[PDB]
């Protein structure tokens, strides 16, 4: 449910390890080009967003992390 | 590899946008104060109109050098160039829609004699459906 | 302030303690060597300037005490919030659609400040000069920390800050750090001396989703569009200040509850003496009220019969 | 006093000449260009924004008047010591001045057919308050306003555009439709008031717009 | 031989003393009159710090004046009033056409109204307070076209005292971004230097609202245009000598925060003539064109409706064309009767 | 460099060229255009992004 | 800043000086003064003066609220500016590195205030209340 878990759960375990925390929710203000900062982070965590109340918004995205990361400098979490 | 003592009589000069003649003319660098300014000392007066572009020197604000028009992402297009290898023998199964096609895109050849001859101009579109 | 930074060397006469990292700093003309530290020069403080009371706002109550509770009073009793552990909110964002409790609220703010109500419309941050704009409103931030307690007071907001930018042209380049630099400054401010960010804006829907993140507004005050156990409220303002000659009725025109403004019922009671200065009248009695109201009292909408 | 006719006079010719009119030969090879924005008293003085982007205050002075300088002109100074030497009449861009039109006749008015009373309906809309105005205005009615020609794909309409503008003997300007929309704010807005601004300069001229379906939805 | 050149000779000496002038660069001081230096901003420069005139009057260099700076040493100079940019394009300068009430046919009730509500404000305020209400600022003349708007604010124009600054909506916008605030600041600046004001801004759909989401260059440049003029329409006075009415076709295009009651109160439907006013439009466009004895009004009148005021100076329009391509005395009964039924072909 | 974001430049004897690596923003061609030194790494991209 | 120059217009066909003067060699070097510097050709500036124009350009307050309210006032800002000494010394004890962070241009500053306040008293304190003796 909207709460309850999100944007905290994946934050905290994300710096118990310090991973890094980045977030592409949202596009306001610069894809592809994140990568390499993640990549030069060397370990990373990507995180996304969940509107539809509190037609195709971040699965885009999503996926197209998600064809780069299959065959993919590993150790990188969406 | 030694054009050293040639470089200082160059005249590294400024493109500007010409309008309105009086002569003075104003010239509009499109980043600076687009000013009055006359010709230099061997340009025509005939030869610098409205419209174009002329070059303009950094020392003392006037131009030496007319310039051809600003075509920017249109370069590429152009007439691309060399051309690919097939022709009229290649592309077979059809021989006289080449012929209406061949008549209209081949006179700047022989053919504008025939057509300054007797009175024709030829047509100026081709369209060409197919699935 | 000639467009970029670029590097320096500084006297020693000038002592290493006024140089905060938005200091206005003077430098030496042909030289650009540092020579002195300033006051902070600048948007005005607006001195007993705008004059609605908090008396004659009408209605409005919850909204009142939301805005009394989390601006003047965390400004006055700055400690008792470090009393029992719940911070000051930072930001105050304001939506209204389509404006009723806006600018006569924040215009009634401004008596009883006693603090720097510094305005300024959120619209001359952008300029004609390129990368002018960022240094204007960080003047403004630091104009109202310097001067604290203070309510810096910017409106319309979706001017400066949208969700939708474009990297091209730079129409826009420059108000993609209008917004991203005053997103930095306002969390340059969680040392809590006195400076409350309060904002309002006709419309969220476009505002953008990282103006809140609890930390540059931590709130959010819906303004109503008002009903029955309000709108009475208002007439019963709005009709005090006037001439009447009881003919009228209060209730009646209270009901048909049909989607008001505070304004248009400035507009039917307005509308209704000015109706009354045609027979050059000093009151108003029955046509005029009722009269003004059904002319441009809605001037209709578009019902749908079946459906209802 | 005899001696005070033309010797007195040439020492100021070659000092206050070469000096001034010196400066007045700096008219042409330096000279700049400004919009000066008021024109203000003081116990004239007006302030110019030169188009650099900045605007310089100074005391009016010579080969320019107070009646010859309107506020929003475009008149010139120099680029050093900043005085408004002379005025130049007003400009704008050269995408209006492409429209000059001068070989409009070798379509007349026999290479049109079938379509003679919308000739006769056109010609006596335009060009006929071109040549008889006056006995117009002795009935009394307005001179009619633009004509606007429709027609299903493709009739007779820009022939009719220079078979008119072929025998007007007036000036003409080709304005067409989408080069009135460019990417910028200012620029579509712009230049049709200032092509109306040219029509008023060299008028009387007709206009003729094809295709308003750029400006049309 | 002496006096010629000494009057139209020595008169033009002066291009040597006024030669010998320098100009000055402008600039606003951002006061801080910091005693023997103050801090000045410059138009497209800097903010920095300069030393003064030295018997200057420092007492009224109030924050935000103009004043005028040297070049080279750069020590402020004579200051400046505030300034005026061709606004006297705009103020100075309308379409007032001696046109009177007496053009303005059939719709007397909406030209009264418009009157007393603009005007009679700046006739008798004191009857107001003493409702006990504030004056309103604002009319939106929304209407089907012709109909007679922004002439309608001719009339006003040539009718009125004050400054009725009549502008374009679409002659404020530049490429420059932040210049149409500027503009609109500037605009209203300049009302509330010379009162009572009246600002007239036609067709404005240019600045007009239902603002959007997705162009990002060519709109969002003009809705935060609308935010400044929307800011100075409401302010946090409420402008108390200044009133603006802006005609437009399309209301239904406009932004809503502008048109709330309170930045355009009272919205005018100035509408097509109905019959009355269709015989008005009719004779006061048939007026000064040579006429007949009993021309029938009433079946041209009768005859069809839905017309505008421009569509029948179209009729005696086209009408008077007849006889000036058939070559008769003025019209006859058949050339208004063959007039409208030629505009009756005109539908859209 | 900040205003107008290009230029080749050169680096003094005492700086040497090695580990200067990109986005770690430096600079000193005082008139002439060559380095001088390093300064405050100045925050990366991400640190941007997160911040 | 004063100078003197001569007549080299023209002319660019004594004086030993013990070497050319010394502080011409260092003016303002700049290529458009120089380039005037050319023309110029400032040699000194001497001056005179006299002994008597020399010679001539060279009390309380008590308990009015004045010796209570600036040793009422100082000696507050004694009290947590001292405080605040006590932070900077427990805080730069340890872990502590380059200058202290450049001399914390920033919060300044802790520790030299305490010794102005300490400065402004015992030149006021005692001198004139001296006098009162
Ligand atoms: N189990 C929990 N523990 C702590 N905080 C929680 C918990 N569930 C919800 N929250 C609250 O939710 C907020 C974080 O938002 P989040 O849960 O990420 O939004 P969403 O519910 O949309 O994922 C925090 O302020 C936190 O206090
Ligand atoms: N008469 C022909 N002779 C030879 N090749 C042909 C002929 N007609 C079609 N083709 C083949 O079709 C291809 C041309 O593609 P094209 O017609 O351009 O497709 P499209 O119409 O979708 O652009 C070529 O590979 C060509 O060999
Ligand atoms: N709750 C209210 N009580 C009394 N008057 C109101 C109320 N709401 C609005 N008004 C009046 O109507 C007008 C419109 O105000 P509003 O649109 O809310 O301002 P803004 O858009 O700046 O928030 C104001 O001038 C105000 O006097
Ligand atoms: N009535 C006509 N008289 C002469 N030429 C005509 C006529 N109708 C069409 N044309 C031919 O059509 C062409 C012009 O087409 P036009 O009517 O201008 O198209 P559009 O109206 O879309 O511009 C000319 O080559 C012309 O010879
Ligand atoms: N009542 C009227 N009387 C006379 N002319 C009118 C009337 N209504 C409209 N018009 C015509 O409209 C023109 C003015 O333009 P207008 O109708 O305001 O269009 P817009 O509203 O687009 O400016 C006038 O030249 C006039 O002929």
């Amino acid at each position: 449910p909207p709460g309850t878990g999100k944007t905290l759960l994946a934050r905290a375990v994300a710096h118990h390890t310090d991973c890094t925390f980045i977030r592409v929710s949202g596009s306001e203000l610069v894809v592809r080009e994140l990568f390499v900062m993640a990549r030069e982070h060397a370990p990373s965590i990507i995180f996304m967003d969940e509107i539809d109340s509190i037609s195709g918004g971040d699965s885009e995205v999503q996926r197209t992390m998600l064809e780069l990361l299959n065959q993919l400098t590993k150790n990188i979490k969406v | 590899a030694a054009d050293k003592q040639t470089l200082q009589s160059e005249q590294p000069l400024q493109v500007a946008r010409c309008t309105k003649i009086i002569p003075k003319y104003i010239i509009n660098v499109k980043q600076f104060a687009k000013f009055v300014v006359d010709l230099s000392d061997q340009v025509a007066p005939t030869d610098i109109e409205e419209g174009m572009r002329v070059g303009v020197d950094r020392n003392k604000y006037q131009i030496h050098i007319p310039l051809p028009p600003k075509i920017d992402p249109t370069v590429t297009m152009m007439q691309v160039e060399e051309k690919p290898d097939v022709t009229y023998s290649d592309v077979g199964g059809c021989k006289e829609q080449i012929e209406k096609l061949r008549e209209v895109v081949e006179t700047p050849l022989l053919h504008p004699e025939r057509f300054v001859n007797l009175g024709i101009e030829p047509p100026k579109g081709v369209l060409l459906f197919g699935p | 302030t000639t467009g970029s930074n670029y590097y320096v060397r500084i006297l020693s006469t000038i002592d290493r303690e006024l140089l905060k990292p938005n200091a206005s700093v003077a430098l030496h003309k042909h030289s650009n060597a540092l020579v002195d530290v300033l006051p902070p020069e600048a948007m005005l403080t607006s001195d007993q300037k705008p004059d609605v009371m908090y008396a004659d706002i009408g209605g409005m109550d919850i909204q009142k005490q939301e805005v009394r509770e989390a601006v003047e009073l965390p400004l006055t009793h700055f400690e008792l919030y470090k009393q029992i552990g719940i911070d000051p909110p930072r930001g105050v964002l304001m939506y209204g659609p389509p404006g009723c409790g806006k600018t006569m609220l924040a215009k009634a703010v401004a008596h009883h400040t006693t603090a720097a109500f510094i305005r300024v419309v959120g619209s001359e941050f952008v300029q004609k000069y390129l990368g002018e704009g960022p240094r204007m409103v960080r003047d403004v931030f630091r104009l109202a920390k310097e001067n604290a307690p203070a309510i810096i007071f910017i409106d319309e907001i979706d001017a400066i800050a949208t969700k939708r930018f474009d990297a091209q042209t730079g129409a826009d380049r420059e108000v993609q750090r209008i917004l991203l630099e005053l997103l930095n400054q306002m969390d340059g401010f969680d040392q809590n001396v006195n400076v409350k960010v309060i904002m309002a804006t006709n419309r969220a829907d476009t505002l953008d989703p990282a103006l809140l993140r609890p930390g540059r507004l931590d709130r959010k005050i819906e303004f109503p569009l008002p009903d029955r156990r309000q709108k009475r409220l208002i007439f019963s303002t709005i009709t005090s200040k006037m001439n009447l000659s009881e003919e009228v009725d209060l209730e009646d025109y209270v009901a048909r509850p049909d989607k008001i403004s505070g304004a248009d019922i400035n507009s039917i009671c307005q509308e209704s003496g000015m109706l009354a200065v045609r027979e050059n009248r000093y009151i108003v009695l029955a046509k005029d009220f009722e009269k003004a109201y059904k002319t441009v009292i809605k001037k209709d909408e578009q019902e749908h019969e079946f459906y209802k | 006093e005899v001696l005070r006719v033309t010797h007195e006079l040439q020492a100021m010719k070659d000092k206050i000449k070469e000096n001034s009119e010196k400066i007045k030969v700096n008219k042409t090879l330096p000279y700049l260009v400004s919009n000066v924005i008021e024109l203000l008293d003081v116990d004239k003085c007006a302030v110019i924004k030169t188009s650099t982007r900045q605007t310089y205050f100074l005391p009016v002075i010579g080969l320019v008047d107070a009646e010859k300088l309107k506020p929003g002109d475009l008149v010139g100074v120099n680029k050093d010591s900043y005085l408004i030497l002379e005025t130049l009449p007003t400009e704008y861009d050269s995408r209006v001045k492409a429209m000059e039109v001068d070989e409009r006749p070798t379509e007349q008015y026999s290479d049109i057919g079938g379509l003679d009373k919308q000739i006769q309906e056109l010609v006596e809309a335009i060009v006929l308050p071109m040549n008889h105005k006056e006995k117009f205005e002795n009935l009394g009615i307005q001179p009619p306003k633009g004509v606007l020609m429709y027609g299903p794909p493709g009739t007779g309409k820009t022939l009719l555009a220079r078979a008119c503008a072929a025998q007007t003997k007036a000036t003409f300007l080709k304005l067409a439709g989408p080069q009135l929309v460019q990417m910028f704010i200012g620029d579509g807005a712009k230049l049709v008031r200032d092509a109306f601004a040219l029509a008023k300069e060299k008028a009387p001229s007709i206009i003729f717009i094809d295709e308003l379906d750029a400006i049309g939805t | 031989q002496l006096k010629e050149l000494t009057k139209q000779y020595e008169k033009s000496e002066n291009d040597l003393k006024a030669l010998q002038s320098v100009g000055q660069i402008v600039g606003e001081v951002l006061k801080q009159l910091t005693e023997e230096k103050f801090i000045v901003k410059a138009t497209n420069g800097p903010r920095y710090v300069v030393g003064c005139r030295r018997q200057l009057d420092k007492s009224k260099l109030k924050p935000g004046t103009r004043v005028a700076l040297d070049m080279t040493t750069l020590t402020i100079m004579r200051y400046l009033p505030r300034e005026v940019d061709p606004l006297v394009y705009n103020m100075s300068h309308e379409d007032p056409g001696n046109v009177s009430y007496s053009e303005i046919g059939g719709l007397s009730e909406q030209i009264r109204e418009l009157r007393e509500v603009i005007e009679l404000p700046l006739t008798n305020p004191e009857l107001f307070q003493r409702v006990g209400i504030i004056p309103p600022k604002g009319c939106l003349l929304y209407g089907p076209p012709g109909t007679g708007k922004t002439l309608l604010a001719r009339a006003v124009a040539s009718q009125l005292d004050c400054n009725f600054l009549k502008v374009v909506s679409s002659s404020i916008v530049d490429k420059y971004i932040g210049e149409s605030a500027r503009l609109i600041r500037e605009m209203f600046n300049y009302a509330r230097d010379h009162q009572p004001c009246i600002i007239f801004m036609d067709e404005i759909d240019a600045i007009g609202g239902r603002r959007f989401s997705e162009g990002t260059s060519a709109d969002r440049e003009i809705q935060r245009t609308l935010m400044e003029l929307l800011n100075q329409m409401d302010g946090f006075d409420t402008l108390h000598r200044v009133k603006m009415i802006m005609a437009t076709n399309r209301p239904d295009t406009l932004d809503p925060a502008l048109l709330r009651p309170g930045r355009l109160d009272r919205k005018i439907h100035i509408d097509l003539p109905n019959e009355q006013a269709r015989l008005d439009i009719l004779k006061i466009h048939a007026g000064p064109i040579t006429k007949h004895g009993e021309i029938d009004y009433e079946a041209i009148v009768k005859l069809s409706d839905g017309f505008n005021g421009a569509d029948l100076r179209n009729v005696c329009t086209e009408a008077g064309m007849f006889a000036i391509r058939a070559d008769h005395d003025f019209v006859v009964q058949e050339d208004f009767m063959k007039a409208v039924r030629k505009v009756a072909d005109s539908k859209k | 460099v900040h205003p107008e974001g290009k230029f080749v430049v050169d680096v003094d004897k005492n700086i040497d060229i090695n580990d200067v690596t990109p986005n770690c923003r430096v600079a000193l061609r005082n008139d002439s255009y060559t380095l001088h030194k390093i300064l405050p790494n100045k925050v990366d991209p991400l640190v941007s992004l997160m911040m | 800043v004063i100078d003197a120059f001569r007549l080299i217009n023209a002319n660019m066909m004594p004086r030993q000086t013990t070497s050319n003067l010394g502080h011409l060699n260092k003016p303002s070097i700049q290529a458009l003064i120089h380039g005037l510097n050319r023309h110029y050709y400032s040699i000194t500036i001497n001056y005179r003066k006299n002994e008597l124009e020399q010679k001539m350009l060279l009390l309380t307050l008590q308990d009015y609220s004045e010796h209570c309210k600036h040793n009422e006032s100082v000696v507050k800002e004694m009290l947590e500016l001292a405080k605040n000494y006590n932070k900077a010394v427990e805080e730069e004890d340890k872990m502590t590195p380059e200058q202290l962070a450049i001399k914390n241009v920033g919060k300044q500053d802790p520790k030299r205030h305490l010794e102005e306040h300490v400065d402004v008293l015992m030149t006021s304190n005692i001198v004139q209340c001296l006098a009162a003796m």
